[PDB]
DNA sequence: GGGGTGGTCGCTGTTCAATACATGCACAGGATGTATATATCTGACACGTGCCTGGAGACTAGGGAGTAATCCCCTTGGCGGTTAAAACGCGGGGGACAGCGCGTACGTGCGTTTAAGCGGTGCTAGAGCTGTCTACGACCAATTGAGCGGCCTCGGCACCGGGATTCTCCAGGGCGGCCGCGTATAGGGTCCAGCCC
DNA sequence: GGGCTGGACCCTATACGCGGCCGCCCTGGAGAATCCCGGTGCCGAGGCCGCTCAATTGGTCGTAGACAGCTCTAGCACCGCTTAAACGCACGTACGCGCTGTCCCCCGCGTTTTAACCGCCAAGGGGATTACTCCCTAGTCTCCAGGCACGTGTCAGATATATACATCCTGTGCATGTATTGAACAGCGACCACCCC
């Protein structure tokens, strides 16, 4: 009989679904063949980016004394980091607001 | 004599107040009327999801906020404090619109 | 509530060629945000391991690290003449960064220009600069570290040139002040009201805004002496 | 039934609030009409593409997904409504 | 019965429980994070497909995904993502 | 050491005999560079020019108020 | 042995001979026109592929290509390109 | 015996290669299937755009009293037109130069 | 006494001639050396096609011209006729660079 | 072998010519250094992508097609070099 | 050298329901750039056929165009009372646009606001506005056509609001001048040295910059009378 | 005892200290807005359960990519002239910019109006889903002509020399408004004749 | 017998126009740039020929989507009520814009230097191609468990209230400077005590 099933995500140590990523790669018309390691590598990269953004947003939420991450905290997390801001420069976050920023010449003497 | 703040103090307080908040600044129902009026020139008897109208409002307000940031920068470049239609026009042209 | 770093071996002797292990125990869980540094005497430290396992750029595979949560360790396999130095573990999982007590082991392109030696009378104020070059200035925070022979290495604070954001150790609020100059790509640290305990070598260090990144490049150090 | 002049519903105080969130301290009196023109152009450009997607789907309801596709096609990727 | 439709919510939540054990996340923030994951996935897949087409290769491999990651992600983010992906691929290969 | 501004101004005008009118900035520079006057020198200089032209002794050949150029007008 | 390349130069020259019988064209102008044709081909094909993916259709049809044309080409270019393509498709169907 | 071949370009009345366009659509990983009318319609659209730009550039070349189109004439034709310029705004044309344009305030008097 | 055009008169003729012309304005050999130097920081002992260097030069000169147009417009907005690094920075920051 | 100070090869005359083609009448003295910096940044951004494509191809020679791909990826689509 | 337009049938009488065919010859090949216009008396012309075969928007399939090169034809299939109007062929394959002599037939939202009639005395000048609305002003050229009862329609010139580019008929150089104002979406025509011969109705017509596009929307006309 | 002069007193010019005025700066406090601590509560988030479909295990086939070998092309390096462009220096004018002044338009604040927001109800269009079936797109074998590579010639245009026109700069001259100096005019000072004291 | 008054002759104070001077505007001429025209030559564009591979034709099939019908979600229309936001108006202040002066810093032109460009030559690295092979992924069948839909409860944050602190603005007071003016004081005109003859 077939051995006990073990997910590719668990085999790679990842949390993101390697199987789902592989199926989306095959069904997305990116190429007619897909290597076995490509969905694993991509799931690892996506998990890294998700962990980075979520940790920065959680830090912002903790600083704001809130226990749940909200779009405001996400906006702060991306915009207060130059690399993430360059990655998401052309992106709008719903309900994210804007950074508190006032030009120096507008402030009173 | 009745108390009055000097010009620009309430403006600065409003700047601080609105840069901290996240809610939409344009009235929802008249923005929806404007959206439907514009769409009726492309196709008659169109329906809209509430989520679609909200997405339109988010995009529009984000665009306007960024445009006003560039307009304020242009005005400051002109050694002025007041934003002007020439400032909006310069911001748009430099942005590429 | 500061997370103390406890290096078990304060010093050791070893012959050439055999394996060496060094231990660093964390007061609280730091979630693998631990780095290892090698400091030869009278020179700035160089990074060896970051994220508690990853070799730093240019470090030979002889060095290796392991551990997670609270127990961390460093290993050196092929001991060489140059391996004699002091090794510090550095945690940066929570806002006040803490260096290890240090282990003195003895046996049988990015530049951060920094100013030279300084003599100052007590109660004055001073402005150490840190000229950064070889990289995009705004992308990396500049970290400031104070080294004394009595207290070891201590983290002062950092400046983020992208938005001029600052963080300071509570032991240095008011004492230290950080400013940046995007035009000259230079960072300045203000020490106010100099006092006898301020006789220390100060290092500016580069660190990416990425959470797992660590102090990677170090200035040559400014030896400040108060009379 | 029909709608004729809803652009005036983007009021003077609303434009002032948008400018304040933009960091603007003092506002010329023609800024309101200039901004109304700008918003009209932007809305026309986005809604045209959303309706084009709606026609392709042979639907008569414009969806938030169509709006998101139109914005992305115009280079203004919007997070929060896709999916 | 409603047609089951998939999302990244549970995986985002698991990663959140790893990085911040006690924090939570709102539904709107979760949807924004889903949109982020989809956008980055599409960007990397597009770059890898174009790399394969440029090199006249029929299959997308971990080398193509790596080159796409180096093209799109900036600075230290690029090398950290490369390190994570290489580690995961090595662990998978070692089974 | 500063006498009443009337004599200081007329002395400043007499030194640089520009026929088309001595500019305000020239005399403001000169009188303070040669002599020594208190912290609010410039404001009193402007007010002195104003009151002199009101008395009709000095003639403003160009400009408005204090911003122009002024001639002794004998 | 050197392989056979591929370009739109012949077709661009035939179109030039139809629109301006006496006018010639430089080699570099031909290169720019080849770049233009390839770029516009890629744009319409990508947009049609995205339309099919959004509508879950396995096939790229003339309706998808028409929608891509209307999305990409501005103003009267869209109307005239739609007219030309519809005429060509109708003639092809009739023949 | 079988009928003499008749190109799909001739069947559609086009100069551009319908068969080549169909091959490129199939090989480009755009979809699993390709309708028969898609390469025809696309070839017609590409032919229209090519003819429009070439005729405008030929007009420009004639106005300069030269017989052969050059990148300068292509640039002039594209930039002098609202729709072509907005279609090709993000595009750089090698050796195309720029439109003559001096701001009014810089002129004498 | 020798002839001399008034200042700002020859600049107009230069603008006219360089807006008529199409040739590259940066010298080929020093631009090539600059390209090789810059590439030396990413991979050693790289080699370059002459057409690749030409494409880089075309793109860079087009970028610089497109930037100077916005710099000139910002200078005119400031009611100046001299372009300044503040003008270049304003144009670049509005362009989102 | 090593090239060391080639940014100064973008001479003041060359920058003036580029400004003339850009329609600039009068030029401040600091424009030269500002423009050298901007050009250096742009060149670094493009060449890094070109070298990445070349490395993926396992080629040792950077090609014009690699440069064109880098430009297109950076939104600077260049016609005339095999695109 | 100007391309002569030749409508062979000057006038027809026809009953309802029956077919009518109008022809238009060309002195030189014009490569299908010919349009057909229907002008009811005291009304602005309306476009029927463009690119020698394509029905304009809102035109019923009753009207049909055919031919290429030099032989062109307009066909009406099912006549009604409303079809009593004058039909002109217009070529725009060459720089000086030329209308046909005109054919009278008897049967037994884009807006261009133009100013009202203007009485004028000889030798002075007059300025005629054309206020366009309902479309992207800069995207379309504005064409000016002079209609005398004795020469029919004559093309004067156009202005392109995008780049303020202008082209004029040789017969009208100096006599005519065109200007645009983006802020109000208005185009102004100036006539200099008015003469009794200048007494005519002047139309402003929108035409896209596309080569196959024709003059599609017309202003109501402005009658200029010279004493 | 009168003529006449310095002494001294009164009137007045000169200057000085108090008077009055204006400007510039620091502070107390009054009013308002903002940050913080505590109690309420609600509905959104996190957890638990069913099930079902898509992801995993095991095996087969074949072709896509890896690797070795070979060619020759095209990239790199060097050398010698030749100017063309860059570097440098200098005179100057015109543009940047700092200050002054004015008026108007934009901010702040209050009273009035309006219409957005919310809730609740009602209705039906149309989006989503299922089932049938056919047309159309994939696949394959064989064919052949269309498109690409290579060779060649010839005219379009790039260059060079020379007039011919055009645009710029400025020195000199015509022309007008403001200032210095001389003149016809009359007011008064002065001489000659008649008259009253 | 001589000065006063009247009339006339002469000295002189005066309102006003002409010449001198500085600024505005016009224009002709020198000179430098630009454009048209003709002659020459060269190399790239266009045409012709061979071939080979990819596009076409004819036929089979299998499945994707078009169409029909059903369902039930959600988008639209309507109405009433509350109150917050918008609007209209007054007042006033400070900011935009125009004007003026300074001065320095960029431009235009001449002179010296240098290094880019071009032609020529040589080496060899590696890019492109071909042949062979093997292992890596698509495809198929089974089967089972991970994830999605749905239900539920409880606590995190939104809300309301009070309080405590921070910021803004201004009226007041204080300090430093200025011009003004009645008077404190001394110089000269004039009244008187007294000397000299």
């Amino acid at each position: 009989a077939r051995a006990k099933a073990k997910t590719r995500s668990s085999r790679a140590g990842l949390q993101f679904p390697v199987g789902r990523v592989h199926r989306l790669l095959r069904k997305g018309n990116y190429s007619e063949r897909v290597g076995a390691g490509a969905p694993v590598y991509l799931a690892a990269v996506l998990e890294y980016l998700t962990a980075e953004i979520l940790e920065l947003a959680g830090n912002a939420a903790r600083d704001n004394k809130k226990t749940r991450i909200i779009p405001r905290h996400l906006q702060l997390a991306i915009r207060n980091d130059e690399e993430l801001n360059k990655l998401l420069g052309r992106v709008t976050i719903a309900q994210g607001g804007v950074l508190p920023n006032i030009q120096a010449v507008l402030l009173p003497k | 004599k009745p108390h009055r703040y000097r010009p620009g103090t309430v403006a600065l307080r409003e700047i601080r107040r609105y840069q901290k908040s996240t809610e939409l600044l344009i009235r929802k129902l008249p923005f929806q009327r404007l959206v439907r009026e514009i769409a009726q020139d492309f196709k008659t008897d169109l329906r809209f999801q509430s989520s679609a109208v909200m997405a339109l409002q988010e995009a529009c307000e984000a665009y306007l906020v960024g445009l006003f940031e560039d307009t304020n920068l242009c005005a400051i470049h002109a050694k002025r404090v007041t934003i002007m239609p020439k400032d909006i026009q310069l911001a748009r042209r430099i942005r590429g619109e | 509530m500061d997370i103390k770093m406890t290096q078990s071996p304060s010093s050791m002797h070893a012959s050439l060629g055999e394996r060496v292990t060094i231990t660093c125990k964390a007061s609280q869980d730091i979630r693998s945000y631990l780095s290892w540094y090698q400091q030869k005497p009278w020179k700035s430290p160089k990074t060896l391991i970051y994220y508690a396992t990853s070799l730093a750029d240019g470090v030979p595979s002889r060095f290796s690290g392991s551990g997670s949560g609270q127990d961390f360790s460093l290993t050196i396999n092929n001991l060489e003449s140059d391996d004699t130095a002091t090794y510090y573990c550095l945690q940066h999982g929570e806002s006040p960064y803490t260096f290890g007590s240090g282990t003195k082991l003895e046996i049988k392109e990015v530049q951060l220009q920094q100013s030279g030696p300084e003599l100052v009378e007590p109660g004055t104020s001073v402005k150490m600069p840190c000229k950064a070059s070889g990289y995009t200035f705004t992308s990396y925070t500049i970290q400031w570290v104070k080294q004394t022979p009595r207290q070891g290495l201590e983290w002062i604070g950092y400046i983020y040139p992208y938005n001029a954001g600052t963080k300071y150790n509570e032991k240095f609020k008011g004492k230290a002040t950080l400013t940046s100059d995007k035009s000259s790509s230079t960072v300045y640290m203000e020490l106010s009201s100099l006092t006898s305990e301020d006789s220390a070598v100060y290092y500016c260090a580069r660190k990416s805004s990425r959470l797992r990144s660590t102090l990677d490049y170090w200035g040559q150090g400014t030896s400040v002496t108060v009379s | 039934k029909v709608l004729r002049d809803n652009i005036q519903g983007i009021t003077k105080p609303a434009i002032r609030r948008l400018a304040r969130r933009g960091g603007v301290k003092r506002i010329s009196g023609l800024i309101y009409e200039e901004t109304r023109g700008v918003l009209k152009v932007f809305l026309e450009n986005v809604i045209r593409d959303a309706v084009t997607y709606t026609e392709h789907a042979k639907r008569k309801t414009v969806t938030a997904m169509d709006v998101v596709y139109a914005l992305k096609r115009q280079g203004r990727t919007l997070y929060g409504f896709g999916g | 019965k409603r047609s089951r439709k998939e999302s990244y919510s549970i995986y985002v939540y698991k990663v959140l429980k790893q990085v911040h054990p006690d924090t939570g996340i709102s539904s709107k923030a979760m949807g924004i994070m889903n949109s982020f994951v989809n956008d980055i996935f599409e960007r990397i897949a597009g770059e890898a497909s174009r790399l394969a087409h440029y090199n006249k290769r029929s299959t997308i491999t971990s080398r193509e995904i790596q080159t796409a990651v180096r093209l799109l992600l900036p600075g230290e983010l690029a090398k950290h993502a490369v390190s994570e992906g290489t580690k995961a691929v090595t662990k998978y290969t070692s089974a | 050491d500063h006498p009443k501004y009337s004599d200081m101004i007329v002395a400043a005008i007499q030194a640089e005999k520009n026929r088309a009118g001595s500019s305000r900035q020239s005399i403001q520079k000169y009188i303070k560079s040669h002599y020594k006057v208190g912290e609010n020198a410039d404001s009193q200089i402007k007010l002195s020019i104003k009151r002199l032209v009101t008395t009709g002794v000095l003639k403003q050949t160009k400009g408005v108020g204090a911003s122009g150029s002024f001639r002794l007008a004998k």
